[PDB]
């Protein structure tokens, strides 16, 4: 058995370390990895190391430890929420903006801990555990969760056992993700998961410096996926204790905090160096603690999260943009772009709510709508300057016929997009009301009709932008400024 | 504002 997970890793790792091949079978290749991590999961024994009591039986100890340490552990009680998982409830009023709850930096799990730990040795070895701290932290959860006497284990023994990240998805889940942006995304997430499990399981066993680590003797993908899940679905960037740096931490009890929309009322102290957390609006006792988690998209929540948000204010969709080479005005456009510190080529975002367009996308669109006429106003001359510092500003447009011509392309380039879907808008809604799903089931079909809704959104908009200005075009209205 | 904001889960590369 042992020889037969090291042909089966082998084979893993040579098969994820191979080219994409081709945009057109990475399906088919998505299913070929999960055919392996399955056949090699279901001969190990799943998690290396699990514990005998419920997980809201170690929640006193994750008090009791955060309170020896300095943090607050009054005001509050874990509850076991239906939407969104284990929680916090206030169990007295707190006011908006008070400070009820922080964590000293002894507590948290970061990579210069991580660095300090017993993963020290193949840490200054492997070079992925050097450059991603992401990486490291998810090992240095494991190698601390196998290790009885950790420090970190009222943290470890309170941390769920399993998640919602498209890595814990069925097959069937995830092909309804199938003609969208984001299932490409969970494609590199499986691979680069399976892939380093891989990597890592064959460096555990020939580096001398990974003797000492429980993981020599045990260490499964269940391990692994649940290791990265943990660090995906948590992980924080907070300064170095020197304040000159940035790592990555795991925030004890904190992190317990389930997401709502606001602002981030989260910061690190350095003076007293510790994290702290004021209230996001009021909390009346019995109601859940939330805080922002942050402006990610819906993709973002459900790959990196294990969620999808409905209110999600900050949700878009990605659009690749580019001065073809094929253009003859190819040269002036990249150039253009180039002093307002806008490559040719990037990937940009069509946001849900308005504006649809971020300030380097419309400057983007207005340089790549633009005649020699107006490219040569803002190459030369005492005023290039000044135009190019306002081609991110809705309220001073280069023209009003390169407004118009703008605003058609996206309306045009939107609806292909909507296109390419292999469903629609209201073929998804059909299914999210008569159908029964599972949570990751409709995680996957209310991303899908997202991106699509986004799209949707961003035409109707385009649509009316063109008028707008087509009417200031017709009207022969003076250019502002 | 907030010096140090901190964002539950920010997304990191792992490619
Ligand atoms: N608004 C939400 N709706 C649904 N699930 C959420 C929401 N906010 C947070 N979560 C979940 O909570 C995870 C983040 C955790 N650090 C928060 C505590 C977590 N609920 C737990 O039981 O340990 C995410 O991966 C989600 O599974």
């Amino acid at each position: 058995s042992p020889k037969e997970i090291l042909n089966l890793t082998s084979e893993l790792l040579q098969k994820c370390s191979s080219p994409a091949p081709g945009p057109g079978k990475e399906w088919e290749e998505y299913v070929q990895i999960r055919t392996l991590v399955e056949k090699i999961r279901k001969k190990q024994k799943g998690l290396s190391v699990t514990f005998d009591g419920k997980r809201e039986d170690y929640f006193p100890d994750l008090m009791k430890w955060a309170s020896e340490n300095g943090a607050s552990v009054e005001g509050f009680e874990m509850v076991n929420f239906k939407e969104e998982g284990f929680g916090l409830r206030a169990t007295r009023d707190i006011k908006a903006e008070e400070l009820f709850l922080w964590v000293p930096r002894k507590l948290l799990m970061t990579v210069e801990s991580a660095k300090n730990s017993v993963l020290g040795p193949l840490y200054s070895q492997d070079r992925i555990l050097q450059a991603m701290g992401n990486i490291a932290l998810a090992f240095h959860l494991l190698c601390e969760r196998a290790s009885p006497n950790s420090f970190w284990q009222p943290y470890i023994q309170t941390l769920p056992s399993e998640y919602d990240t498209p890595l814990y998805f069925e097959e069937d889940e995830v092909r309804y993700l199938q003609s969208t942006q984001a299932i490409h995304d969970v494609f590199s997430q499986y691979k680069n998961t399976a892939r380093q499990y891989a990597y890592f399981y064959k460096v555990i066993q020939t580096h001398p410096h990974a003797n000492k680590l429980p993981l020599k003797d045990s260490f499964t993908y269940e391990d692994y996926r649940w290791a990265v899940s943990s660090v995906m679905t948590r992980q924080n960037q907070i300064p170095t204790e020197d304040g000159s740096r940035v790592t990555l931490a795991l925030i004890p009890l904190w992190d317990m905090c389930n997401h709502t929309n606001g602002l981030i009322t989260t910061g690190y102290n350095l003076e007293d160096d510790r994290c702290e957390c004021v209230a996001l609006q009021d909390f009346r006792a019995g109601e859940q603690i939330y805080i922002f988690y942050g402006t990610r998209s819906n993709a973002e929540f459900v790959i990196h999260s294990g969620f999808f948000f409905d209110n999600n204010s900050h949700d878009r969709v990605k659009i690749k943009l580019g001065v073809s080479k094929s253009d003859r005005l190819y040269a002036m456009k990249a150039e253009v772009l180039a002093r307002a510190g806008i490559p040719t080529s990037s990937v940009f975002a069509l946001h849900f709510t308005e504006p649809p367009i971020s300030a380097q996308l419309l400057a983007f669109l207005r340089v790549f709508c633009m005649t020699e006429e107006e490219l040569k106003e803002h190459l030369l001359g005492d005023s290039a300057i000044d135009r190019i510092f306002t081609l991110g500003n809705s309220e001073f447009p280069v023209s009003w016929d390169n407004e118009v011509k703008l605003w058609t392309f996206l309306e045009d380039r939107a609806s292909l997009l909507l296109k390419t879907y292999k469903t629609t808008i209201e073929e998804d809604k059909s299914v999210l009301k008569n159908h029964d799903l599972s949570v990751r089931a409709k995680m996957a079909i209310k991303l899908r009709l997202g991106e699509k809704e986004i799209l949707e959104k961003a035409v109707k908009s385009a649509a009316v932008n063109r008028e707008y200005y087509r009417q200031q075009m017709e009207e022969k209205a003076p250019l502002p400024k | 504002t907030l010096k140090y904001p901190i964002e539950h889960g920010i997304v990191t590369n792992w490619d």
